[PDB]
């Protein structure tokens, strides 16, 4: 399986 | 490698060929369950926020319970297997996501959580198993790494939902997600990039959509939402090819439920709550099959079909989950 490229996400704080 | 495929006869059994083979019982209403990918699990959830985990070939068939575990203070709202490891992800509306190490049958409590911001409405597992979709009461979709807990969102924010996700489902392949929300959208996500691919607006004409999954092939997306419809859109045009109509009522807004394939996709399959009975249509034609008595005292908020066999989790406010199967 591919994996999500976090690299091309922003980090995310609730 | 059964499934829909309309470019290009049914071969399983309707709804109404299965009967319940164990019935179970929390000790508050039941609107969760999850299959394993492997099709032998089966996970229960309840608003008295404890878990079971159930093995349908004892079942079918020593206790089916394998497993119970209590570490929320709060109603469970949704689940997932990993995908190779025996564990369980769970989510609640006391705002943590728990994983549960399931390989002892002792075990109880969780070995780690993440602590929300906002309720948990559904999650989905990546296939790789190091990460986690998370659906909240926020508009904003979570991704987390389940080693690290770091969060990660889409990069665009025009991307996101505008109110509470209800669904989130990855394809087959991990290269697509699909969710579904109280918007009233259906969104289609790149599972590398993590963007929006496509929005379909007013996907239930205007109504909260409940439940968004994907074809094995990929190829489409079954959808329900609170105008008591089942859809199935094709991702190459964006357009509804099929309308599977007939569940719902007049005079009052339905509770939240799911529209699952069985596990050949020959039947879309959608819980009717004014008769407490299983709509079931032939998935390629919209046409009405055999209603099924599912023979709960109140609601089902919560259908899964197994990926598969014929056999399928029926969850109910009457505190029951009930195991159906065609012998």
């Amino acid at each position: 399986y591919p994996k999500p490229d976090t690299q091309q996400m922003i980090p995310f704080q609730p | 490698e059964f499934g829909i495929d309309l470019e290009f006869q049914t071969m399983s059994p309707e709804a109404s060929e299965y009967e319940t083979c164990y019935v179970t019982s929390h000790k508050g209403p039941c609107r969760v369950a999850t299959y394993s990918r492997d099709g032998q699990l089966i996970a229960t959830g309840s608003a008295d926020a404890s878990i079971k985990i159930l093995d349908t070939e004892r079942m079918l068939a020593n206790h089916p319970v394998i497993r119970t575990l209590y570490d929320h203070v709060d109603e469970v709202t949704c689940l997932a297997f990993h995908p190779t490891e025996q564990i369980l992800a769970s989510g609640s509306r006391d705002y943590t996501l728990k994983l549960f190490d399931y390989s002892k049958p002792s075990a109880k409590r969780a070995f780690k959580y993440i602590q929300e911001a906002e309720m948990l409405r559904s999650i989905s597992f990546h296939p790789s198993g190091d990460f986690i979709l998370v659906g909240t009461q926020h508009p904003t979709l979570r991704l987390y790494d389940i080693n690290t807990f770091q969060c990660f969102v889409s990069c665009n924010p025009q991307d996101q939902h505008t109110d509470a996700i209800c669904s989130v489902n990855y394809n087959s392949s991990a290269n697509m997600y699909v969710t579904g929300s109280k918007d009233g959208c259906i969104k289609l996500w790149d599972g590398v990039s993590n963007r929006c691919i496509t929005t379909f607006e007013k996907a239930h004409d205007g109504a909260e959509v409940c439940s968004a999954i994907f074809s094995k092939n990929s190829k489409y997306i079954l959808s329900s939402g609170k105008d008591s419809v089942a859809k199935l859109w094709e991702i190459s045009t964006g357009r509804t090819l099929v309308r599977y109509t007939g569940a719902g009522l007049s005079g009052r807004q339905v509770h939240r439920t799911q529209a699952v394939f069985n596990h050949t996709e020959d039947y879309v399959l959608l819980p009717d709550e004014r008769t407490i009975s299983l709509c079931c249509w032939d998935s390629r034609t919209a046409e009405r099959r055999n209603l099924l008595s599912l023979g709960h005292n109140n609601i089902v908020r919560c259908i899964v079909h197994s990926p598969t066999n014929p056999g399928f989790m029926t969850c109910s406010d009457d505190f029951r989950a009930r195991f159906w199967y065609r012998r």
